[PDB]
């Protein structure tokens, strides 16, 4: 066994002898339960791409909370547990928000990345609280050093990537990436590349019935990370269709 | 001018007390019929003599504070240990925003170094002598028991000493002769002497 | 009743109010004390994409307060996923922010006009240094509110609501009537108009001049 | 008074102050260090209020011992400097403490000046007290720009000497602190110019005429 | 239950009346680099088993005899972190009494004090004891000081004593050679020998470090320095 | 079994095994083995040289972005070696350590110093009854300007030893005798010189040799007044060279 | 009990009573007695120090008998780090004590204010209980010359001949029986302290290494407390020394 | 006082200082060096009173310091000027003076911010403050164009700032002239044994 | 010692070195302007009654500050054999002084004792806050410094006769308080040796 399920999990406290403890481990099996969620970076900004899973269809805007908005010009998509989803949404957040008041400009996504990558591994250090069970993506436009795509796991590793997806269908899903195109085009031809991927991937025996949501945050909505519109979220998804058949 | 009247004189075992009962504050008496002399014990009685608010609050304290001390040990307080334990309270409360300073005296019999009275100056200094006086009159009270005694003649002559001194209150300070508090403070407890 | 001797003011903020826009105009010059330091100066910032901030009178007291406004206005869009904030709720909350500041003794005043659509209204809502919110029809602050105010609620009084074209001449109008009878200031003004994609005003550009009544 | 000056040498500071330590122009002391001896390689030089000025080196002088011993390497003068700096700015200011402070660092040897909030630069010459000015004009006199540590010696004997002839609280005896790469000359009589507590005869009472009336002797 | 739980614990007591926990420390100490300390009374040295081999270490300013101040080195044995903490807080202690006296601190107070802080953390519970027994070296007041302070934050007095590799074999050579009184310089020849019982693979060109403490002061000495006395007495 | 014991409060809250020393720093090391990271770090008189895999798995990463090289001075840098989660947690806390020391002391950081402090800093983590030792190395890279170039290399636990030349990761006993046979011949140092002799030993041990974009090589050069990144365009002129050398 | 529901201070026993303070009396048997002994002139205090071994530096001749004020001192009787933290601690309510009342300080009001810090530890705050007896020795002017015993737990009483350690019942017993009351000097004591020492230990020798004593002696009327160096502990020891080798074979 | 003034380039700055602080009629500190850095990509230049100015540049530094650490490699000047602003304005009572923080952020490369003793930041062609700057205000402005390259900034200044001290009352002593760019700046030294002063007036 | 405010308490210190002893001589008085209650009250105090700090200002901190550093004094012999020196004394209470920043306390120490691990007899004072003088000669100090320090430099040579210089030091005080308000009854002397302090009592006014 690579992991033990009862014993050195008992406390947050534990270490294990190959060098990394089970609960992290498990950590990842709890971003596999949930869905994909896939961000391709441009250099005009990054475009997100999540899969929603559905159970009815009274559900409006603002359920799931797959986007969350960390900053006017960070954005955020994310991956697994919704309950856990929302600390780690606080957590970039608040680090967001002392920066804004006192430095007095764009946050440089370099700097945020390892800042907050530390910060998702003190929750693990501590038995106070236990580890993180979510994985988040930080898109970002910016002037401080162009778009940025990063990806931050629950154990707290902070990598670049032009192409992440986190989820049960990452693995599959990050090689499909890598054979399309989309490092230096433009957020307007990237939205139908993020949706189409989602497709392809999609599998039913790694996830369910959904909606789509896709999100901007680059040139065209000047920065700031907003939704895609109906009329635009349609078209870059009758590509996805398409793209499947 | 520093307070109103007061005059004490130690025997030379004995130690017979008066402060004025009056009270008063804008322009009137608002008592002039208690006691602002504590029992912070039986065996250890405190005087406690300057401004309205800094009388009855320090020594109220002091009280419940002295029995505590007692349940501690099981024995009486220590008179010598009284003297320096009284100065070290007066001037760690006299810089507050509302002014403690007291003009003092600690009258006690100890089984231990003794019996103590305790002149204390509204300088927060502390000395044991025989001969105090409470107010400006702390300069009239003294120096009348430098002449006329040697600080060792009989209550009884001191008292008539003390009648003298209460003229003085007419006569220099504004107090009227209407009311004086009078104790005498040995060691069997306080004896309620009469009224001026 | 107050006013602290400023340094650094921004002497005026026009504002009216329209049909979805606003049209602010927003001094170009940057008094620091009788020297005018800095023109070039925009005073009215860009929060968020639906939301702006306008402000007269102290300059320092401005930029303290729009980074404190952006992470108000950060912690409330994080809740959707394209929710903007409303006028009122950052505004009121700066409010109480000036009462209690203006009560100590030392302190300088600024006055902002905010204007955002957050809520199913377009809001216009103003801190004062004094503190108050309130609806205006037309407003101005700090110089303005002495002086053009005055002139604007002579108009708003028979006409409720005055005409584009009616406003344009007044500002002309106002322009050479704050440099002949304030001092700080200059003619220079930057057009500032707030809309639903966020705040465009460009760079201040000088317009008409008269501080002459030699011909008067 | 108290008035301390320092002059600059490549090795690092030679510091020249006169003796005597006073309250106004009343002797407290009539002969004793004004410019102060931190260890080894860094030294204090003293002007403005005394008192302050002893409490504010000695602070220095622990922190530095502080850094040199578990870094084992030479001591800052940046290090102290910026470590008072930062105390008292959150005091609010309360210091009359001109300091000279002069170290012997790593790589360039670093000289500076402390007022009452710090400052932090490298000055070249630095005077301190009330006198401070009346010190700057010898070394105006006999020091041009960088020179070597004999002649640096002389600048600081003759600052020293200046003071004394004209001043009245120029007062006595030199004493030079010579502080270069790596060692600490206290050279305490460089000159006396004047007399320690000097005494031709004195006069003294004769056999008790002195007040007594009780005597006792507690162990 | 068992005796598993109690006896670990420092947040309550060991059920033998003596805690488990310090025995458990010196047996890091014992996993660690040998070290020797010897006071002479000429002076005191300190010499430790130090890895260059190659010179694999910087010894311009990182070493293992290392002083607190001027007059104090200290020689060690075990965990590295926990000495690391013991070394700056033991220099900060230091530093405030040369501040204070004006004189830099002797063995003797210091390891009192140094002891009251160890002991806390042998207090404490959730916090383990420092796992560094200390070799203290010391020349203040004219008198050379050894003094030997264990995991547990208690002192003791020794004129010489072992610790790390073997310290039952170190305690035992030193009683059978040393001598009351004795001169600084053949005291530096036994400290190497006591050292090269429990060496581990032998010295090397120099891969030992000895610093001195007398009465000009504690000095770690150069590598140079420390090979002169190898040659003499290995 | 394992190193330490099971048995009593050492994994639910941090009191010693009868090791005497923590069950999780024993467990701490291992984490090296987790990471994959190996890296070697020479020290020359002209710079100090740090060279690691920068750990790229794919072309879809973007290869500037992915790091390992931090800047946590104003030209002490480091290296990252060992599980990547415990590695940023460090860097971040090395961070505000430096920041912070470099107002007081007022000038730039010995290396030295800095590793000291560090291992201070991880004690901390290890006696803390929440939290739990580091898993990480950081090897610092800086040229004090005193002494010269120095690597020095800080253990999980918080240990601190001095060095002169240093490996970690995996393979670290392999790495380092690569390497002590180079310090023992001791070549004459320049920038070229210091960065050849890093990556052959690391070369060797590994048998497989490094891509010019897979390897993150760092520097503190007397000529930059900062920490610097090699980058593809300079690691890929050495990287031919190497062939040619011997 | 089957299964102790202790593992810390901050969880507690499976009765509600304590077992760790029966391990820590056991404790200062482990380690070596202690005993007190009162005078007519002074009080002494004889305790066994850790160090048995011959190589001793000497600067202290307090190692387990700390003079803390300027009328009262203490010994220790269990483990020697836990007196480091206490005896600083002692220092602090001693003087503290003189600040406010300025009295020869009593054996009965120190010795409580330190059981206050005792008690909360066992009750609470994750500290592991002490496993020390400290006998505190003392003068005041309102009863004499004072004994008292504290235990690890906070539980005190006054005495005035008193021994804990190496076998705690055997030693209070024959400490007492041995003692007189009102026939008493500072040397015979004192000499009697060796013989007594010297039974309740395994040793039939006993050394000025293996033994540290201290005298409280109260001189022109205020009391002078020292720890004795060597030479004058052996001159006791030799005193005693004649007697105990007569017993011997 | 000291004067400093920076003046645009197409896309680098030139910088402007010189050295004194005064105590009234006496000069305390000349010898003073009132050019540091912060930065090898970010500068700042102090004057005024050199107790106060120090102050408020320090906490600057060390706040500064955290923000080099965070970010890759070369600092950004926006983060910088915001801190010193800020200080200003909370500390107006017990910290005043007014620093000149120029150099290349990260998101461009040609920012020139004030903060000011009064408080404010607008970047322009040119603007000068502290001391005798105030007299020369209009001045640097006029005397070089808008924008203009290297060799006629450095024309311009090095003549005008040996003119700012000669006409200040309490300016004198060494002008020290920077011209940064990128990585690396540059400052000459006009001496103060030579005027090179513009048309004194009688 | 961390006393302050020289009003309300009637100080006034000289120390002088003997020849085998400094002695150190202080008025007795209590004041509250001038207002008093007694003869006698303490100000030069026994640290250990054979080294002492005579504080001088108000009486409450001169007796809390003395235990406090009595605090000091017992962990320091107890832990190093041989009782204080005279420089570690002079300096402790330069430390307890300084500590005091912001608004600073304005104690006049006198330090007086001999050096007891080896022989050194040593007087100092400190001005203000504490900037140290070590004096050997005769020293007076207070506010009113000015009294004392005249006369003090006009005696001594650099040590006369411990007798002389008794009878010298006690004379310089009683005739002050006569130019003196601050100054009535008695005039305590401390000869300080390593086992005796030869206290004298000059008479009461």
């Amino acid at each position: 066994m690579s992991s033990i399920g009862t014993g050195y999990d008992l406390s947050a406290s534990t270490f294990s002898p190959d060098g990394r403890v089970f609960q992290v481990e498990y950590a990842m099996k709890a971003v596999e339960n949930s869905s994909t969620a896939i961000g391709i970076r441009c250099k005009d900004g990054v475009v997100f791409g999540v899969e929603k899973l559905v159970l009815s269809k009274l559900y409006e805007e603002g359920s799931n909370k797959r986007l969350f908005n960390v900053d006017r010009h960070v954005g955020m998509a994310v991956a697994g547990l919704l309950a856990d989803a929302r600390s780690l949404a606080d957590i970039a957040r608040e680090e967001a928000s002392n920066f804004r008041s006192n430095f007095g400009y764009n946050i440089p996504l370099k700097h945020l990345a390892d800042r907050v990558a530390m910060y998702v591994h003190a929750y693990t250090l501590y038995s106070a609280v236990r580890p993180f069970g979510c994985s988040f993506m930080l898109g970002s436009y910016s002037v401080n050093d162009g778009a940025q795509l990063y990806m931050i796991d629950p154990s707290g590793v902070s990598y670049g990537y032009w192409g992440c997806a986190i989820g049960k269908a990452r693995q599959a899903a990050k090689t499909e990436i890598e054979k399309l195109q989309m490092k230096e085009m433009t957020c307007r031809d990237v939205v139908k590349e993020v949706a189409k991927i989602i497709y392809i991937v999609h599998d039913e025996v790694k996830d369910k019935a959904f909606e789509l949501e896709l999100s901007w945050v680059g040139e065209l909505t000047k920065g700031r990370h907003e939704i895609v519109p109906k009329d635009v979220r349609e078209e870059a998804e009758k590509y996805a269709k398409e793209s499947l058949k | 001018m520093e307070y109103l009247i007061g005059i004490q004189g130690p025997d030379y075992v004995l130690v017979a007390s008066d402060r004025v009962a009056a009270s008063n504050i804008v322009q009137m008496k608002d008592d002039h019929d208690k006691m602002f002399k504590m029992s912070e014990k039986i065996l250890l009685l405190c005087v406690g003599e300057a401004g309205d608010t800094v009388q009855f609050a320090e020594y109220i304290q002091k009280n419940v504070q002295l029995y505590k001390m007692r349940n501690g040990y099981e024995l009486s307080p220590t008179a010598a240990a009284n003297f320096t334990r009284r100065n070290l309270a007066d001037c760690l409360r006299s810089r507050t925003p509302y002014h403690v300073n007291l003009l003092l005296a600690g009258y006690d019999e100890h089984e231990g170094p003794a019996l103590y009275y305790m002149d204390y100056l509204a300088a927060l200094a502390k000395a044991p002598f025989a001969a105090h006086g409470y107010g400006a009159f702390l300069t009239l009270s003294i120096l009348d028991r430098y002449y006329t005694p040697t600080i060792s003649r009989e209550r009884a002559v001191e008292l008539l000493r003390k009648c003298l001194e209460e003229l003085q209150k007419r006569f220099i300070l504004n107090l009227p002769t209407f009311s004086v508090r009078v104790i005498d403070k040995d060691g069997i407890h306080n004896l309620e002497n009469i009224t001026f | 009743t107050q006013n602290p001797m400023v340094t650094g003011t921004s002497v005026l903020g026009v504002k009216f109010d329209c049909g979805v826009v606003i049209a602010a105009d927003m001094l170009g010059s940057y008094g620091s004390l009788a020297r005018f330091r800095n023109i070039s100066r925009i005073m009215r910032v860009n929060d968020s994409t639906m939301l702006g901030a306008s402000g007269d009178y102290a300059d320092f007291q401005y930029l303290k307060q729009v980074l404190g406004q952006m992470v108000i206005d950060e912690e409330l869009f994080g809740d959707g996923h394209s929710y903007s904030p409303r006028a009122i709720h950052s505004w009121l909350t700066r409010a109480m922010y000036s009462r209690r500041s203006k009560m100590n003794p030392l302190w300088n005043t600024k006055v902002i006009g905010g204007y955002a659509g957050g809520e199913s209204f377009l809001g216009y809502v103003d801190m004062l240094g004094v503190a108050y919110e309130a609806p205006s029809l037309a407003t101005g602050y700090g110089a303005y509110l002495a002086q053009p105010l005055l002139r604007e609620v002579l108009e708003k009084q028979p006409v409720l609501s005055q005409t584009e074209a009616r406003e344009l001449v007044e500002r002309c109008m106002r322009v050479l009537y704050y440099r002949d009878a304030r001092s700080y200031n200059r003619f220079q003004v930057a057009t500032v108009t707030e809309k639903g994609v966020e705040i465009e005003g460009p760079l201040s550009a000088q317009t008409n001049w008269d501080i002459a009544h030699m011909i008067s | 008074t108290t008035i301390a000056g320092v002059v600059y040498k490549d090795g690092i500071v030679l510091g020249a102050d006169t003796r005597a330590t006073e309250g106004m122009v009343v002797a407290d002391k009539n002969c004793s260090k004004i410019h102060f001896i931190s260890p080894n390689i860094y030294c204090c030089g003293a002007g403005t209020a005394a008192d302050t000025d002893m409490t504010t080196q000695l602070i220095s002088s622990n922190l530095e011992l502080h850094s040199l011993t578990t870094g084992r390497l030479p001591r800052v003068v940046t290090a102290n400097r910026m470590l008072k700096q930062m105390l008292f700015r959150y005091q609010g200011y309360i210091g009359a403490a001109l300091v000279l402070g002069g170290v012997d660092v790593t790589g360039p040897h670093l000289y500076s000046i402390y007022p009452h909030g710090s400052t932090d630069k490298l000055p070249y010459v630095t005077m301190g007290s009330g006198s401070l000015a009346a010190m700057a004009v010898f070394e105006d006199k006999f020091r041009p720009d960088m020179e070597e540590e004999e002649a640096k010696k002389l600048v600081s004997e003759a600052i020293a000497a200046g003071i004394f002839n004209d001043l009245g609280s120029g007062s006595n005896i030199d004493l030079c602190v010579i502080s270069k790469s790596k060692l600490d000359f206290l050279r305490p009589y460089s000159v006396p110019n004047k007399k320690g507590t000097r005494f031709g005869r004195y006069r003294c009472e004769k056999g008790t005429t002195a007040v007594l009336t009780e005597k006792v002797t507690p162990l | 239950m068992a005796e598993r739980g109690y006896s670990f614990s420092l947040t309550t007591f060991s059920p033998s009346g003596k805690l488990v926990q310090i025995e458990y420390a010196l047996a890091a100490v014992a996993g660690g680099a040998p070290s020797v300390g010897i006071k002479a009374a000429n002076g005191v040295v300190l010499a430790t088993e130090k890895k260059q081999k190659s010179i694999l270490y910087d010894e311009r300013s990182v070493h293992k005899v290392e002083p607190i101040t001027k007059h104090i080195g200290l020689v060690y044995s075990g965990m590295g972190p926990d000495y690391r903490v013991l070394v700056h807080r033991a220099r900060k202690l230091a530093q405030q009494y040369y501040l204070v006296y004006q004189e830099p601190i002797p063995t003797a107070q210091l390891v009192q004090r140094v002891a009251s802080v160890m002991q806390e953390y042998t207090q404490s519970g959730g916090v383990r004891p420092f796992g560094v027994s200390l070799l203290i070296c010391g020349w203040n007041e004219g008198r050379p000081y050894l003094f030997q302070s264990d995991p547990s934050g208690a002192y003791f007095a020794w004129k010489a004593t072992a610790m790390g590799k073997n310290y039952v074999n170190g305690k035992t050579f030193l009683e059978k050679r040393y001598n009351e009184d004795l001169e600084l310089e053949d005291a530096i020849h036994t400290a190497i020998l006591t050292l090269k019982e429990s060496f581990e693979g032998q010295m090397t060109e120099d891969n030992i470090e000895v610093g001195i403490c007398n009465e000009a002061g504690f000095r770690r000495l150069t590598p140079t320095e420390v090979r002169d006395y190898l040659a003499a007495i290995a | 079994m394992s190193r330490g014991s099971s048995a009593g409060f050492d994994r639910h809250i941090t009191i010693f095994s009868p090791e005497g020393r923590l069950y999780q720093v024993e467990y701490a090391f291992k984490a090296i083995n987790q990471g994959g990271l190996t890296s070697v770090a020479v020290r020359g008189k002209d710079c100090a040289v740090i060279v690691t895999q920068k750990k790229v798995p794919d072309k879809l990463l973007d290869s500037s972005t992915v790091t390992h090289l931090f800047k946590i001075t104003e030209n002490i840098g480091c290296v990252m070696t060992g599980m990547t989660a415990d590695s940023r947690s460090q860097v971040q806390r090395a961070r505000y350590e430096a920041a912070n020391w470099k107002y007081k002391y007022g000038y730039e950081i010995p290396v030295d110093m800095l590793c000291k402090r560090i291992a201070d800093i991880s004690q901390v983590y290890t006696q803390n009854a929440e939290m739990r030792p580091l898993g990480c190395c950081m090897i610092l890279i800086g040229i004090d300007e005193e002494q010269g170039p120095q690597v020095y290399k800080c253990d999980p636990a918080g240990y601190y030893c001095g060095f002169k030349a240093t490996a970690a990761g995996v393979k670290q006993t392999e790495s380092t005798s690569f390497l002590e046979k180079k310090v023992k011949k001791k070549f004459d140092w320049t920038f070229e010189q210091t960065v050849e002799t890093a990556i052959t030993c690391l070369s060797t041990v590994l048998s497989i040799d490094f891509k010019p974009s897979e390897i993150e090589v760092g520097v503190v050069t007397v000529e930059n007044p900062k920490f610097r990144i090699l980058t593809e365009a300079e690691i890929d002129a050495h990287l031919v060279a190497l062939a040619e050398r011997d | 009990m089957s299964r102790r529901y202790d593992s810390r201070t901050t969880i507690f026993s499976p009765e509600g009573r304590l077992y760790q303070v029966e391990y820590a009396m056991e404790a200062i048997g482990h380690a070596g007695t202690c005993l007190g002994i009162l005078a007519n002139d002074g009080v002494l205090l004889a305790a066994e120090r850790r160090n048995i071994h011959k190589l001793l530096d000497e600067v202290f001749f307090s190692e387990k008998i700390y003079k803390l004020n300027e009328d009262m001192a203490c010994s220790v009787a269990g483990i020697t780090s836990d007196a480091n933290v206490l005896t600083n601690e002692l220092r602090l309510i001693a003087q503290r004590y003189l600040l406010q009342y300025q009295e020869p300080i009593p054996c009965e009001q120190l010795v409580t204010a330190l059981c206050d810090i005792k008690q909360a530890y066992t009750q609470f705050g994750g500290k592991r209980p002490f496993g020390v007896s400290l006998l505190y020795i003392g003068w005041d002017k309102h009863y004499g010359f004072q004994l008292y015993q504290s235990d690890p737990s906070g539980n005190y009483g006054g005495w005035k001949a008193t021994c804990i350690g190496n076998n705690s019942a055997a030693a209070v017993s024959m400490l007492k029986q041995d003692y007189k009351e009102g026939e008493m000097t500072l040397k015979s004591a004192l000499a009697l302290a060796v013989k007594v020492l010297n039974k309740t230990m395994d040793v039939s020798k006993l050394s000025a290494e293996k033994v540290e004593i201290a005298t409280l002696t109260r001189e022109n009327g205020k009391t002078v407390i020292r720890v004795l160096k060597q030479k004058e502990v052996e001159q006791l020891i030799k005193k005693h020394e004649e007697e105990e080798a007569k017993a011997e074979r | 006082t000291t004067i400093m003034a920076v003046q645009f380039d197409g896309g680098v700055v030139l910088g402007a200082d010189s050295r004194t602080t005064t105590g009234s009629y006496i000069a305390n500190r000349v010898t003073d060096k009132l050019t540091p850095i912060h930065d090898h990509i970010f500068c700042c230049r102090s004057g005024s009173a050199a107790d106060t100015q120090a102050v408020a540049d320090a906490v600057t530094y060390q706040l500064g310091f955290h923000s080099i650490e965070l970010n890759e490699p070369p600092l950004v000047h926006t983060a910088a000027s915001l801190f010193k602003e800020m200080c200003y304005r909370y500390r107006e009572d017990l910290m005043a003076g007014i620093i000149i923080a120029g150099w290349d952020p990260q998101e461009g490369g040609q920012v020139y911010s004030v903060p000011m003793g009064g408080m404010m930041v607008r970047q322009s062609f040119a603007i000068g403050g502290s001391g005798s700057s105030y007299i020369y205000g209009y001045v640097d402005a006029t005397y070089r164009e808008g924008m203009t390259k290297d060799e006629c900034l450095q024309f311009t200044a090095n003549a005008l700032a040996l003119a700012m001290e000669r006409d200040g009352s309490s300016g004198g002593v060494i002008r020290l002239a920077a011209i940064q760019q990128s990585g690396v700046e540059r400052q000459v030294l006009l001496g103060d044994q030579i005027p090179k002063v513009t048309i004194s007036t009688l | 010692m961390s006393v302050m405010s020289y009003n309300g308490g009637a100080v006034m210190a000289m120390k002088g070195k003997n020849c085998v002893a400094i002695a150190a001589d202080r008025r007795f008085g209590i004041q509250a302007q001038m207002v008093t209650t007694d003869f006698q009250k303490i100000f030069p105090m026994g640290d250990r009654l054979y080294i002492g700090l005579a504080g001088l200002a108000t009486d409450v901190q001169t007796v809390a500050q003395r235990l406090k550093f009595r605090l000091n004094l017992y962990e320091l012999k107890e832990g190093r054999q041989i009782k204080p020196y005279t420089l570690m004394s002079m300096v402790a209470n330069l430390l307890y002084e300084k500590r005091f920043g912001p608004y600073y306390t304005e104690p006049v120490i006198a330090g007086l004792d001999p050096k007891t691990f080896k022989p050194f007899i040593c007087s100092l004072d400190l001005i203000g806050c504490p900037m140290v003088t070590d004096d050997f000669v005769v020293s007076g100090t207070c506010s009113e410094q000015m009294y004392g320090m005249c006369e003090s430099l006009w005696e001594p040579n650099m040590d006369p006769e411990h007798l002389f210089e008794t009878i010298s030091q006690a004379m310089l005080n009683a005739v002050d308080r006569d130019a003196v308000s601050g100054m009535g009854v008695i005039v305590h002397i401390i000869e300080k040796d390593k086992i005796t302090t030869r206290t004298l009592k000059a008479r009461m006014d």
